[PDB]
């Protein structure tokens, strides 16, 4: 089996990307955030609290027929930035891209956050992240790719994020038509249950290389680069009006300026994140000051690389028994 | 901007 699935970004600074997913029978379709770096399956349904959905699709699920209770069974998540989510967990079907999965642990919320319903583009989560992260209980389950993961190729899926642009997810193989050279793949180092591995140093603009390392976790999940304080303060200094806020919380620059490039170690391999994606536009609207895409990792104690820094690469996640992450050119 | 920052 194999799955090529659609990711769509939800905005115009590409803060996050949704794939189509169906789940039940017969089909509802429900777009969902991947997020690598979570290990949840979870989606706004019929029991979630009325005042808490906006505008965003449901998944009803009185209304599949592969769909059934988990009894006694129970989720409750929280994110890197305060964010929440909650209810009870059904099994059922889920399809992504043409890749069944039977029953799969949908977690159904009957709790949402304030920020997940100001989000109406976004109707659930689709956890790729390793199963150890799971919160259900007290029975713990496995995510998608761990689900589909015997019955696919090769056990491994690829991001390929667009920038401004759709992308793909592909489930069970290697499109060799989608990057360019080779494909460097580093060690992954799984025991927090994280994509997390060991970048090999930096380069910003056409500067030297610096041969530090920088142990970061893969995360589709979140939208930005974010990095150690001496690194990323490194960067900001090669621009001419660029300061930290503090009621900004982070890194600005004026909007006139000329981002320069970050490039990123993948082993000996060299991956170049071009000055325009670094540039998330103004802060308010109207303003002249703009938000950076790279910012210090300081306040939360783990370096992520987002959807700044994995939408520059075409990326391997190996889901193998020693699994690597591989990132290529495109 | 609306960044995101998908686990605790």
């Amino acid at each position: 089996s194999t799955g090529s699935a659609t990711t769509t970004p939800i905005d115009s600074l590409d803060d996050a990307y949704i794939t189509p997913v169906q789940i039940g029978t017969p089909a509802q379709t429900l777009n969902l955030d991947f997020d690598t770096g979570s290990s949840d399956l979870w989606v706004f349904s019929s029991e979630t609290t009325a005042s808490e959905v906006d505008g965003q699709t449901i998944y009803t699920p009185s209304k599949s027929t592969t769909a059934k209770l988990l009894s006694g069974a129970t989720w409750s998540i929280s994110y890197g930035d305060g964010s929440s989510s909650s209810g009870d967990v059904y099994t059922d079907t889920v399809s992504v891209g043409g890749l069944t999965v039977t029953g799969q642990a949908v977690e159904s919320a009957k709790k949402v956050s304030s920020s997940f319903t100001e989000d109406s583009t976004i109707d659930g989560l689709l956890g790729l992240a390793f199963s150890t992260l799971n919160t259900v209980s007290p029975t713990q389950q496995k995510t998608f790719f761990d689900n589909a993961k015997a019955s696919l190729d090769s056990p491994v899926f690829t991001a390929d994020l667009g920038y401004h642009a759709p992308g793909t997810y592909n489930f069970g193989f290697i499109d060799t038509t989608a990057y360019t050279g080779s494909i460097t793949y580093t060690a992954v180092s799984t025991k927090q249950g994280f994509w997390e591995w060991t970048s090999t140093g930096y380069a910003v603009g056409s500067g030297t290389f610096k041969s530090t390392s920088i142990d970061g976790i893969a995360d589709t999940g979140t939208t930005l680069l974010y990095l150690p304080a001496t690194v990323v303060s490194a960067y900001w200094a090669q621009v001419s009006g660029a300061k930290s806020s503090s009621s900004v919380g982070g890194y600005v620059f004026p909007c006139s300026a000329t981002l320069p490039s970050f490039t990123f170690g993948v082993g000996s391999a060299r991956i170049v994140i071009p000055g325009d994606y670094i540039d998330f536009g103004p802060i308010s609207t109207g303003s002249s000051s703009c938000f950076g895409g790279i910012q210090s990792s300081a306040g939360i104690g783990i370096n992520i690389f987002g959807d700044v820094a994995l939408k520059a690469a075409f990326v391997v996640f190996n889901g193998a028994t020693t699994p690597t992450l591989g990132f290529a050119s495109k | 901007p609306h960044p995101f920052h998908x686990i605790h």
